[PDB]
């Protein structure tokens, strides 16, 4: 059933799993029209399919095309979205396929099950915890790369760069909740703290900075300043 | 006019035929029924008076044969059996009605709520849902499962009604998963009307069979199987005109027998609220609305 804090470290034991996030599928401007009426109009979205285990991301970006000539658009994204997620799954062998699917939002729970009819053994799931994953598109390299596509593409990435190498996939998957936490609360300031330093650069195949470990600790503290400051900033407290 | 006699009522029980109920005392001269119309189903059923566990009864059609009801002090229940000798059955039931030892089915000059509720309800579906081929009646009680729960566990002694799923295969054709989950039509019209069903009355038949085994058993997964029956009309989108108006005339005589203190639960909160503000047929539906927003405005 559902995912929470009582079963955690389930993310990272060796069955295959992926979390599916939604959240940035369907995007709009809301702007004025001519007349003074409001419309949207619709930009490149992505969705955000991660193997926690791995850093595995499968980002399917979602051309504005795909909502052309269509109606209701945000209830069509979620079938979109468990189009594309099944797809993903069918594409891959036997034994890269998941055990498990965790979507971030309830809404997703029926569009992916009934795309996934075909496969009985995978079991969907929602979760308790309140993922930031929407704010993949503060990640630069993400946000470039959806938003520079002009037809339907899926590309592959790691978003823990070569963390594995030195941490285990539960600190990696903390640190990159920590990271985007403090992206969605103050991207301004996110940003700033992890750019900051002109000396600690970014590789070409990586998302993040080359921070070594200590200035890993010391950014992973800035953020939870951060995040605690615009707690504060924002109950006044 | 034919007649279910009784070999004789050694237990104090609540005996139902239709939709009437009345008390027989532990060995009462009490020797049956007559007076019952022919060219309806009918349902005989008993609760015990003291084991009120177990409302059980039997599904008959008296164009079938000659049946009557004999307690089994063994397996402790009132028995459905046929006479085969028909002259023998005859001279006992003339006997009984001569003595003034039998109840009469009323027919009272206003009535149609039970052809209303059976309109569509056959003894030879009925005799398919429910498998003991060795006799022309059905027995049901209120703790038979469905084969829809059996899957979810003595096959003999189920319910087997058609199984309605709208997270299956069945209902939902590769390709159009969206559009076959919002609207269920393809499933209604193609795989079960079409399909299974082969016509609307048979639909219907099961749906009102099913209604009526949770109205006077209290089975609970026929309860389950006459709301999917409901909700798999009222997601369609494209429904034939007829069947609307024969589906909303069957749910208004249903919701006005239901005894108005089972509300609670014979009736499921969603599906009524779905299929009457959110569905499809959310204004199809105008009868059985009106009946019950008048009646049980609490569920809604
Ligand atoms: C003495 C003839 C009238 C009978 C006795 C047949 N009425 C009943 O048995 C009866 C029992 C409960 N309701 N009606």
């Amino acid at each position: 059933g559902a995912m929470n804090s009582s079963n955690y470290a389930e993310l990272f034991n060796n069955d295959i799993k992926l979390f599916v996030d939604d959240t940035n599928v369907y995007r709009v401007t809301v702007h004025k029209t001519f007349e003074g009426n409001v419309a949207t109009k619709a930009i490149n979205g992505c969705i955000f399919t991660l193997n926690p285990k791995t850093g595995h991301l499968f980002l399917k970006i979602i051309h504005t095309s795909v909502w052309a000539g269509q109606k209701r658009l945000s209830q069509l994204a979620k079938w979109k979205t468990a189009e594309e997620v099944s797809a993903l799954v069918r594409s891959l062998p036997k034994e890269e396929q998941p055990k498990q699917i965790i979507v971030t939002r309830k809404a997703m729970l029926d569009p992916l099950e009934v795309h996934m009819l075909d496969f009985p053994n995978i079991a969907i799931r929602p979760t308790e915890l309140r993922l930031p994953f929407s704010a993949a598109m503060s990640i630069d390299k993400l946000s470039d790369v959806v938003m520079k596509a002009t037809e339907p593409q899926m590309v592959l990435f790691n978003i823990y760069d070569d963390w594995l190498d030195r941490i285990s996939s539960y600190t990696a998957f903390s640190r990159l909740t920590l990271l985007l936490r403090a992206l969605k609360t103050n991207e301004e300031s996110a940003k700033m703290i992890l750019l900051s330093d002109p000396t600690i650069t970014i590789k070409s195949y990586h998302l993040w900075p080359s921070f070594t470990d200590e200035q890993w600790i010391t950014i992973e503290s800035q953020m939870r300043d951060l995040i605690l400051t615009e707690y504060g900033r924002k109950y006044n407290v | 006019m034919n007649t279910v006699p009784f070999t004789s009522a050694p237990i104090e029980v609540t005996i139902g035929i239709d939709q009437y109920s009345f008390n027989v005392k532990e060995n009462q001269p009490f020797h049956g029924i007559k007076d019952i119309p022919i060219g309806h189903v009918h349902v005989i059923h008993f609760q015990h008076a003291d084991n009120s566990s177990m409302r059980y009864g039997y599904w008959f059609d008296c164009r079938m044969g000659n049946f009557y009801i004999q307690y089994d002090p063994k397996d402790g229940l009132y028995k459905m059996m046929e006479e085969r000798d028909g002259a023998k059955f005859e001279n006992i039931v003339h006997n009984f009605k001569e003595r003034q030892m039998m109840v009469s089915y009323p027919k009272i000059d206003e009535d149609d709520t039970w052809y209303n509720l059976t309109e569509f309800v056959q003894m030879d579906k009925i005799r398919k849902i429910v498998r003991k081929d060795e006799n022309q009646f059905s027995y049901v009680d209120s703790s038979m499962t469905t084969v829809q729960e059996n899957e979810l566990s003595d096959p003999a002694h189920s319910l087997n009604y058609t199984v309605i799923n709208f997270k299956s295969r069945e209902a939902i054709r590769p390709g159009h998963e969206m559009e076959d989950f919002l609207d269920k039509s393809y499933y209604l019209n193609t795989v079960m009307l079409q399909g299974i069903f082969k016509n609307s009355s048979n639909y219907f038949g099961e749906l009102q069979f099913a209604f009526l085994n949770a109205m006077f058993f209290g089975n609970y997964g026929s309860s389950l199987q006459w709301h999917a029956m409901i909700e798999l009309i009222c997601s369609s989108a494209t429904v034939p005109k007829h069947m609307l108006d024969k589906l909303d005339e069957i749910l208004y005589y249903q919701i006005k027998t239901l005894p108005e203190q089972y509300s609670d639960i014979l009736l499921n909160e969603r599906v009524w609220n779905i299929c009457l503000y959110s569905s499809f047929q959310k204004n199809s539906l105008h009868n059985t609305e009106k009946i019950m927003e008048n009646k049980y405005p609490e569920l809604l």
